[PDB]
């Protein structure tokens, strides 16, 4: 797939994702915030469509993501990303997509997920996060 | 809170 | 170099 | 002085500032790296005019900033930032304004500045720098 | 506080 | 269990554990690098004994875990960690423990762990790394 | 490496 | 002189230090804090002996160091660190030595000092200050 980098901001406000129930994750792009303004992040897109739209409003900056979850699988002999949850400190955001393969989850006492990277072909190939305190 | 932050230094002149 | 760094943790699907 | 803080991002491409050889520090803008990106930080002007501007042009990313220096002093009866100095790991910048009063100066062993914030009136009344490795 | 912090990620196990 | 806490240091030497093939990790004690010397870190015991000791002696400074990975699940009606998995830049120690439960990871693409906190009753109950630059 | 670098300024004194 | 170099520690409790109000800053010596425990620093001397010791206790974790500031001067020949004064939250200690030469100082807005390094032979040549969060 095509691999992104949007590198590290101050903080996350919005997250737009989407999903098929059947096979994974599809697009994925942040709203992050710069110093206090919103940053619309690039939108990184699934090489097909079909899926359906979900935007993540943040409650910045009092609300944040404490919790990272979801599932790894294979699709039409790819691994990729099939289903996740962001699980914030006021509300819990999925699961989205399908909850089947192995489990992953991100657990954080203290710290923000600043920036997201991965890949994208079909569907969310794989992606990283960005630590700061 | 979930504002990212960073060492600062100074300031330096009118205090 | 010039380019701040920052913690990353990942990847998580395809290796 | 208007106070202004810029934030921090990912390191800085460009020096945009002004002074008369005469008072102090002018006007101070700056260019920021935002992820490889160039990032257009807002123009803090003085409350005059006068100034002799001057654009450092750094070769990013292989030219930073190493050391600050300079001196602040006494100006009108206001403690203001008389002369500013960058010191690059490729050439010297500075210095500009007026070399009188108390020195000051900020080497750096490891990190790098990632930010700018200070406060402006008729000359920069004082400024702080963001640090990051 | 006088205290340094770190970036803390967890836990895992027992809720 | 009794809960602990080592705090953060400049990086990791040596980690000694112990488990049971059966049921799941027992005892966790770790040898921290502070500042170019070893630290040896407190001796987490678990309340009861019959387990098998291992020792994980790291090339210190080359050698680093760039993945630690294991399973959380039930034990006598207690969630505990199953099983560890510690992998390097150079090799992998492990699984130590029972393969069995929820499966957790953590990649690093960049980042060093620094420092442990858990608890331990008969098994190491959770746990939770420092992460730094 | 292995080693968790942290900032450093300085220094002031003796080049 | 001869080298030091402390490493990075949690915060700093203690600071023994001696000067001469003729020549300038002698013996330095830290007790940092390593996570939540005291940790006596190595204590580097002078070559030579004659100064007035001097000791400061922080009243950890509550007051910690906010500015540092100082002389370097011309002594026999040799540049060294002629005075040296530590401001904290709730004090200020100093100054101690010869007030005398060019001054420097290390006001921090956020942030922590969590190391030293340095040199000294009959006096302080100079010296770094680890920054963290
Ligand atoms: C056999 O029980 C003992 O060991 C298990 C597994 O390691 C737990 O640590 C038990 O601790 C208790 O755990 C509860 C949650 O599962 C809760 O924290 C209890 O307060 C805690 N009690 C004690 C005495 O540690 C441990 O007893
Ligand atoms: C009296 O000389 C001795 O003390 C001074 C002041 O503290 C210096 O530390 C001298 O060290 C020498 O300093 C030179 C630069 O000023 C240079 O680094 C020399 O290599 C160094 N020599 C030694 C033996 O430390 C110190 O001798
Ligand atoms: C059908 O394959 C494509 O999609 C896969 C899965 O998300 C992978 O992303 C795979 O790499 C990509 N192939 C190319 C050439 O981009
Ligand atoms: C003549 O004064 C003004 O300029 C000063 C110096 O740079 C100071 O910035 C001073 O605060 C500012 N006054 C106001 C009201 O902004």
């Amino acid at each position: 797939g095509k691999a992104f980098d949007d590198g590290a901001f101050t903080g996350i406000r919005e997250i737009n994702l989407s999903y098929n129930k059947e096979t994974a994750i599809g697009d994925f792009q942040v709203v992050y915030d710069l110093n206090g303004s919103p940053y619309v992040g690039q939108n990184h897109k699934s090489f097909i469509t079909g899926f359906t739209p979900v935007k993540i409003s943040l409650d910045f900056p009092s609300e944040y993501i404490m919790e990272v979850s979801g599932y790894t699988g294979n699709v039409s002999g790819y691994v990729v990303v099939r289903s996740l949850t962001f699980k914030t400190n006021k509300k819990t955001y999925g699961p989205y997509g399908v909850t089947s393969g192995t489990p992953f989850n991100l657990p954080i006492e203290n710290g923000l997920i600043v920036g997201f990277k991965g890949s994208i072909g079909y569907w969310l190939d794989y992606f990283s996060m960005y630590l700061s305190l | 809170s979930g504002k990212s932050q960073t060492v600062i230094v100074g300031p330096w002149g009118a205090k």
